[PDB]
């Protein structure tokens, strides 16, 4: 009942160094499920289907690895063995050969490419075993997902209590809690182009009341839309923004 | 990322055996003009994109050129490759 | 250097009355190409590529099938052994292993199939190892097979010489010159909905000129298509049909 | 239009494949017609809708095994196990049925 | 506005110095623009606030020093120290992440 046990291993394969006769077969399948960890981070599991029409008769190491690619760049390797020299084409139960892994580190809107192939590989000019699948992650948009720190500290969970109302054809006043995670609060009022502006600068306060801003507009501006983006220190300029509503008072 | 700028891209397979990593891609965005920034739709021509490039490291292996007769051998040898980022928005070079 | 010599068999594998502890492995890929024989034949020439990845350590025989599905519905196919045995991957001289063979009948009007799998086959619970590959043949509407006997007597090369024109707003008059090789003839004709029909009733003439026919028509004429098919009791109802046009012929 | 007869009948069927590893012949292209009504003969592209289609069967001689009955032991073995299987072959359309 | 697109994009963007007496290359520059939000593309000089700039990374080899661990005592020596370096190559315009 052979096994596979893994560890990290990235750079160059020392087979490379050594043209092999024979070479193994390719592989059937290959896919990748994630799945989320108990608290609270995300590690990601691999399926592939070894071959089944006898291509088995010599086979070592599968070495699957993925670059990262995100904002950042990033990329590495994991190598290891199967423990037993195989001898059937199925389980002696039943079914086609299986075996899994653990252990790749996940993070935000970040889309992996992950390709495998057996080891060795084949010498200088032959057909290509290449076999990988294409991912998508999501972002920090899903309901499920607010508890992340990097998140919240974007004010993910952060209710602006915004309501903004019309003084009369010229002035319209917004009405909201402050916040003891930034200074810096700004208003767009979009309709169909930009029909007025202002910047608001407060540190902090204990009370953390109901703020109240006058802010001029031009034309009429019933039924527009409100739109709030607040200012902290991390989230910088991909801070988190909120609806805003316009009702007449 | 490349689902949210203004001028979005795609990455394309281009595999190799004798290439580290094995894969490699090269971006090319579909935009010929920069998309609005009111709709995500409607076709806005008043901007362009235009390739970014950088220049990587890569590996490759040659067979000894030393007629050794051992083995056929390998050589990290290294030059260098021409790779895209990213596209930009860039505002045109009129005349007149 | 092994060859490759085939000797026609169809039926039941003896191979596949045991259960074999390894199989053979897939194929790469398999081409087969039209070619034309020098006299007049269509024949086939199939070509695979075989597997590099050690599974060329054990594989005998090569089964390769050929289905058509027309009017006929046929199987017989050929098992080809490999002369010698492999003792590495490719040839010293290097390269892709590439295999041909000739010699399968091919006929007209026909959509062809072809199968691939390697003998001996897998057991019992295993992986499908086939992989497809489509064709088709031509017919007797194209120069190089205008010389085809079958579709000659059928009267693939005749001249029809067919010129219509309207007699007057109630009758239209065409010409065209017969042949010995038909002796009874339809007439038809068309130009947005039936607008005329007959047949014709002559066997033959010694001296073989051109005809005339006097034909009804229900309105007006110009601009209509002349339709006109033979009865040939070899090619029965699969009878090919030559265009035609009509012309107006003035009064002066 | 010039064809094996696939490409002008009025119901034009195609060829779908089917795979066993114990049947003979080891591909049967079974006709699954897309057309559900008798396309136009002026055309070749056109949808009349004036036909009603139907599929055209019948049972073929065709060969299984599975392995021995008894327990000999020396082998798993096979029988020659002969059921009829069910193809379908041809596709015509045909004139609907009228009720009132 | 004219140039090597470095005063031509919606995301204008300068330079500033990094200096260091053992860095191969000693020049490195960083991205560092100069917009919270991206530029009209209709005046050129008005301010356009839907859109954001962002900075993108890249890995790009140099070299580094610190003296011969080794009590050898010829000299001070040096050695070829071999990471990376994480630097800004261009802001780019950006539709951001808004919730509701």
């Amino acid at each position: 009942e052979p096994t596979v046990q893994c560890g990290s291993e990235t750079g160059p394969s020392p087979e490379w160094m050594l043209q092999h006769d024979l070479i193994p077969g390719d592989l059937r399948d290959l896919r990748v499920e994630p799945v989320t960890t108990s608290v609270y981070s995300i590690l990601m599991n691999v399926s592939w289907v070894l071959r089944a029409d006898a291509s088995i008769r010599l086979l070592k190491a599968t070495k699957i690895c993925v670059t990262g690619k995100s904002n950042f760049q990033s990329y590495s390797c994991v190598r290891c063995n199967y423990t037993e020299a195989f001898q059937t084409q199925t389980r002696p139960s039943g079914g086609k050969w299986t075996f899994s892994y653990i252990g790749f580190p996940v993070e935000l809107n970040t889309v992996y490419f992950i390709g495998a192939h057996n080891i060795p590989n084949a010498n200088m000019n032959e057909d290509g075993p290449s076999m990988s699948v294409n991912f998508t992650s999501p972002g920090c948009l899903d309901h499920i997902m607010k508890y992340k720190k990097k998140c919240v500290k974007a004010g993910s969970l952060w209710d602006p209590n915004i309501t903004a109302c019309k003084k009369n054809e010229e002035t319209v006043e917004v009405n909201f809690t402050t916040t003891p995670l930034g200074n810096r609060y700004m208003a767009l009022i979009q309709h169909s182009t930009i029909i007025g502006f202002s910047q608001v600068f407060e540190p902090h306060q204990k009370k953390q009341t109901r703020a109240s801003v006058v802010i001029p507009v031009t034309g009429d501006s019933e039924g527009a839309t409100v739109q709030l983006t607040p200012y902290f220190p991390t989230c910088g300029s991909d801070c988190i923004r909120h609806k805003g509503t316009v009702v007449l008072c | 990322l490349n689902s949210r700028a203004i001028s979005p891209w795609r990455y394309e397979l281009d595999r190799d055996l004798n290439r580290l990593p094995q894969d490699l891609y090269h971006a090319r965005c579909l935009c010929p003009h920069c998309v609005s920034l009111q709709t995500g739709s409607h076709m806005d021509p008043r901007g362009n994109s235009e390739l970014l490039y950088h220049n990587q490291t890569v590996f490759y292996r040659r067979p000894c050129h030393g007629e050794k007769g051992t083995h056929k051998g390998y050589c990290l040898e290294r030059r260098l490759y021409r790779v895209s980022l990213a596209c930009v928005c860039v505002r045109p070079r009129v005349m007149g």
